RNA sequence: GACUAAUCGAACCAUCUAGUAGCUGGUUACCGCCGAAGUUUCCCUCAGGAUAGCAGUGUCGACCUUCAGUUUUAUGAGGUAA
RNA sequence: AUGGCCAGAAAGUGGUGUUGACGCAAUGUGAUUUCUGCCCAGUGCUCUGAAUGUCAAAGUGAAGAAAUUCAACCAAGCGCGGGUAAACGGCGGGAGUAACUAUGACUCUCUGUAGCCAAAUGGAUUA
RNA sequence: GUCCUAAGGGGGGCUCAUGGAGAACAGAAAUCUCCAGUAGAACAAAAGGGUAAAAGUCCCCUUGAUUUUGAUUUUCAGUGUGAAUACAAACCAUGAAAGUGUGGCCUAUCGAUCCUUUAGUCCCUCGAAAUUUGAGGCUAGAGGUGCCAGAAAAGUUACCACAGGGAUGGCUUGUGGCGGCCAAGCGUUCAUAGCGACGUCGCUUUGAUCCUUCGAUGUCGGCUCUUCCUAUCAUACC
């Protein structure tokens, strides 16, 4: 058992079914079905608009040289990061194992 | 001996530190059961001090969602199937089907009993 | 596994439930005669569907070290390896090995007969089918040891090289050909492996006439140096896994011939000798 | 304990105790609790709603009240003989006597009463 | 969607109860729960059992389970 | 949860004590000059906050620069009618 | 009985007690009649049983120039290992077989128009 | 900072790195043609024997982004039409076919103005003086919840009390819903589509059966007495 499986096991949490788990959302304002995640996802939403309205203190601490455009990315990227080094853990606790 | 706090009880029932934890949990009491006796004081919403209510109470909630079907390929396909050879087989188990007392029915077997069961007779047809 | 074909070679060659059926390696050593080569290419023609086939020069004694064979097993996921040899001691020897999680479960030598060895070439007549499964015949008094032994060992691999793919339903054209391995308790006793073919003749009555003819190869073997399995491993590899299409027997619960789930109960039988009737006033005198 | 061996799955069983008013079915409950669970009374109609009591753990019974199915065939003389009705509310209860008289043998009525030598129902009260 | 059901003898009801206003499907070998543990009420006065199936091709309205 | 001087889920008397309340009620002459406002922006919410905006008194500075919920001209969007 | 149950701020203090198990104190049930479903051993009760496993203060030993640090030692209790008021609890049985014994796992199987037996009665349908 | 009808699956065609010989610019290095080329390229893994009419590279078809059923395996379920999961079958994609292949991979969370830790030599101070330990300040480093500490302050009041605040509508009535067809007409007549009253057609026992009554959150009454409405039971007329 891994950490995620051994506190859910001790907190009860159930596993998501598979209708409620699905890449599938109905979006009201387009009046579009979309992905959650993936391929023109929902968590990517805005990166190839045309307009997108910026804070002034947003770019004010933005760093020179990156743009508003590349934020959904950067942040995808670290909770990738986050989860692929959880799952390492995990794995060398279960080979340790 | 260690101490009837709810610590020295987590300590000596070997919990894993930092787990969260409904409130009301003791020694009498874990999770399921808090959920299942708070079930019973469920019910009431949350007004303010006029008595608007500003948080409804629970499967009350008032807001009207989006009731939409996605376009998917499984709407148009034939969810159960039977073969002519199973509804044979089937015909003749229903054939000698015999009754006793002593035995229960549990769950029933999800069959198309139209295509299984014996005809009506002939004077009522 | 980035590529969706190595993930799919590592999900085939991962544990199952149902195994897959096994897989043999062909090989030589350094020093290997044309008579043990013929051999190797009769056994490979009786089971080419489920073999591998090395080329090349290995210099391997398996009865010293294995961590070849082991390499080998990992790599190319064969549990069944046919190994050919040859030595002043020993002239033609095949190597049978057989292999548990890509560690040797066991091995055992025979010896070929060089003078009275028939390939399969040497018999003119019609061989079986590519990847036809044979039936099989083991006979005599060799194979019937309580204790395990050398024969009863050869029994176990010869059956597990014979096997083919399991199946529940045969065609009854899959019935033609015969494998029978003739070997007898005792000076070193002569394993002998022959091939037959099958034909059915009218004899009057409902069960056909069965005539043999030999279809090839000639072998005669004598059982050579020995490396049994240690007991803890072949308890491992001997213990059966459960299919889930097999139900858990319960207690009282069972599924009838429609299909519903059925429960039984028990009454027990009526004990009314211990009840006393009410005194009433009209039953009295 | 069989049928809820039988029926593990679920959290408890739950049995109904089901028939006609008078036959016992708040005193198989009380029986079979071993405490006055549920009353008991001579008269019809004792029990009107039903009733939780936990037998066990996995074991509920449910005290119903006594139902009589509508037949045309049945006639008031049958149901009062069958214990339907409470015969203080009931108009000229000497025209049943002759049913009981019928039903009972005539030494039980005369070693009931003491009292021998009528000739019909009349007499005989 | 729910209406409160309201349980107790006080002036003050307790109100976890909720009952489906509206037609359900129970299913096959349906045994309702226990009136201190049944949250949903779903009443045997909104089951149904068939409906009137229309195919679109056929022009055929039958009543199917 | 009855009784304990008409006082009882903790009697009566005096004091700390003018205890605390964000809640309720009330908050005393006249005239004159100005004179309002409801997500604007940020923060975990309800039992949340600041803050922009709108105002009045004084001043001071050369009350210097002029600006403007308007039109026109040039050019965008709407090329949409015609 | 240098004891139980109490009370007191304490006391060379008081009560039970001018008392001693046919007594005192604390409980549950509540006349009489009826009456103790079967089976244990999870929570709990207690054990004149092994352990130092957890292990405070004091005490012991070492280092340093000392403050100090590190080690053992560590009563009761807990824990471990036993018998139960078996109270709560849980609880279809009956035979086996085999794993050896700890967890068993598997196989088979369950359906008298007023009597008999009990020290007159067979009752709570209690005056 | 960009770009993509996503990856994948099936089928078909072709052969790669390099060297030599040649071709205006073109000259070591641009593109083209031939020959020789066991893979010495590419793709995956870490061969001691991976793949050559392919596992490489381009075309065609699907891209439907995680299907359905299960009395079966494992786990769970106070929301038990079971859910998740494994296996099996069906379906699907592709190909002429033999066949091949898919129907996911993972993970408790919280702080970063936080937690733990190291060094200061030529840093400063310990305020009667100095030295050696120690301590504080300041500065400069290192790592990121396996080895970076920690993250357990419940109920009830029908025994009660206090300070306050409260207590859809010119609606309705007598004729069902869904789906198809017809249709006077409205429109349209460089598109012949779209609405459509009146209807109609399908689903919802030879006078039977009586052995299928299907859930109180919403509460009404009774007496006495007066008047109004008509949507008329009776009396009057038709
Ligand atoms: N002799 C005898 N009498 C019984 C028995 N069981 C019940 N009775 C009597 O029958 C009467 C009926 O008892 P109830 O428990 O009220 O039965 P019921 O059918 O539920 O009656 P309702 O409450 O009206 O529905 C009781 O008064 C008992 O005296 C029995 O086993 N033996
Ligand atoms: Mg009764
Ligand atoms: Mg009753």
């Amino acid at each position: 058992e891994t950490k995620w499986q051994a506190f859910a096991r001790r907190r009860g949490i159930k596993p998501k079914t598979r209708e409620q788990r699905r890449n599938l959302q109905y979006n009201p304002t387009t009046g579009q079905w979309e992905r959650k995640w993936g391929y023109k996802g929902a968590n990517k939403r805005g990166e190839t608009d045309p307009i997108i309205e910026v804070s002034a203190a947003k770019e004010a601490m933005r760093p020179e040289g990156t743009s508003v455009r590349g934020d959904k990315r950067r942040e995808i990227r670290a909770r990738v990061k986050k989860n692929q080094k959880q799952m390492l853990r995990n794995q060398r606790i279960a080979a340790e194992k | 001996g260690t101490g009837k706090k709810e610590k020295n009880r987590l300590l000596r029932e070997g919990r894993t530190p930092g787990d969260p934890h409904v409130k009301g949990e003791n020694f009498y009491r874990s999770a399921k059961k808090i959920k299942t006796l708070n079930i019973l004081k469920e019910g009431k919403p949350i007004r303010d001090s006029k008595g608007k209510i500003v948080k409804a109470a629970s499967f009350q909630s008032k807001e009207v969602p989006k009731a939409v079907i996605e376009p998917n390929r499984k709407w148009f396909t034939n969810t159960r199937v039977i073969s002519q050879d199973t509804l044979q087989s089937f015909r003749e188990a229903m054939a000698e089907k015999q009754k006793d007392p002593y035995t229960v029915l549990l769950k029933s077997n999800k069959l198309p009993m139209s295509l299984i069961r014996d005809g009506p007779k002939l004077e009522d047809g | 596994p980035r590529n969706a074909r190595s993930k799919r070679a590592l999900e085939k060659r991962a544990p199952k439930i149902v195994e897959n059926p096994k897989t043999c390696l062909f090989l030589r050593g350094t020093t290997c005669s044309q008579i043990t080569q013929d051999a190797m290419n009769d056994l490979y023609a009786m089971r080419q569907v489920h073999a591998k086939r090395f080329h090349k020069k290995n210099a391997i004694h398996p009865f010293e070290d294995a961590t070849s064979l082991c390499f080998f097993s990992e790599k190319n996921d064969c549990s069944l390896m046919v190994f050919g040899s040859s030595n002043k001691k020993r002239p033609h020897t095949l190597t049978f090995v057989r292999m548990f999680d890509y560690k040797v479960l066991d091995m055992l030598e025979f010896y070929l007969d060089p003078d009275t060895y028939r390939s399969i070439s040497q018999f003119k007549t019609s061989k079986i089918p590519i990847g036809m499964r044979p039936m099989m015949v083991f006979a005599g008094t060799a194979f019937e040891s309580p204790v395990p032994n050398a024969f009863t060992m050869a029994k176990s691999m010869l059956i597990d090289f014979f096997r083919g793919e399991p199946s529940d339903k045969i065609d009854v054209e899959g019935l033609r050909f015969v494998v029978v391995v003739t070997a007898d308790e005792p000076q070193k006793p002569i394993l002998r492996l022959r091939v037959y073919g099958i034909r059915t003749k009218r004899s009057g009555t409902r069960l056909p006439r069965v005539e043999v003819e030999e279809h090839g190869p000639r072998m005669d073997f004598r059982l050579g140096r020995m490396r049994e399995p240690d007991p803890a491993m072949l308890k491992e590899a001997m213990k059966k896994a459960k299919t889930p299409q097999e139900e858990r027997t319960k207690k009282n619960i069972s599924m009838d011939l429609l299909g519903d789930k059925i429960g039984r109960i028990h009454m027990g039988k009526t004990d009314l000798s211990k009840l006393q009737t009410r005194k009433m006033k009209g039953l009295k005198r | 304990r069989q049928f809820s061996v039988l029926h593990k799955d679920r959290k408890q069983i739950s049995v109904g105790l089901i028939g006609y008013p008078n036959v016992g079915k708040s005193s198989i409950i009380n029986a079979l609790r071993g405490k006055a669970v549920a009353k008991v009374a001579p008269i019809p109609g004792e029990t009107k709603v039903w009733q939780y009591v936990t037998l066990m753990k996995r074991i509920y019974l449910i005290d119903c009240p006594g139902i009589v199915p509508p037949n045309q065939h049945d006639t008031p003389e049958d149901l009062l003989l069958r214990g339907v009705v409470r015969v203080e509310n009931v108009e000229h209860p000497e025209q049943y006597i002759p049913a009981v008289l019928r039903k009972v043998k005539q030494h039980h009525m005369e070693r009931t009463y003491e009292l021998r030598g009528w000739k019909d129902h009349i007499e005989f009260l | 969607m729910f209406k409160v059901v309201k349980t107790g003898k006080k002036t003050h009801k307790k109100g976890w109860k909720r009952i489906v206003t509206k037609p359900t499907f129970v299913g096959p070998d349906f045994t309702r729960r226990p009136v201190k543990y049944e949250r949903f009420i779903r009443p045997m006065g909104l089951r149904y059992k068939k409906a009137n199936v229309t195919h679109p091709t056929l022009n055929v309205t039958v009543q199917l389970p």
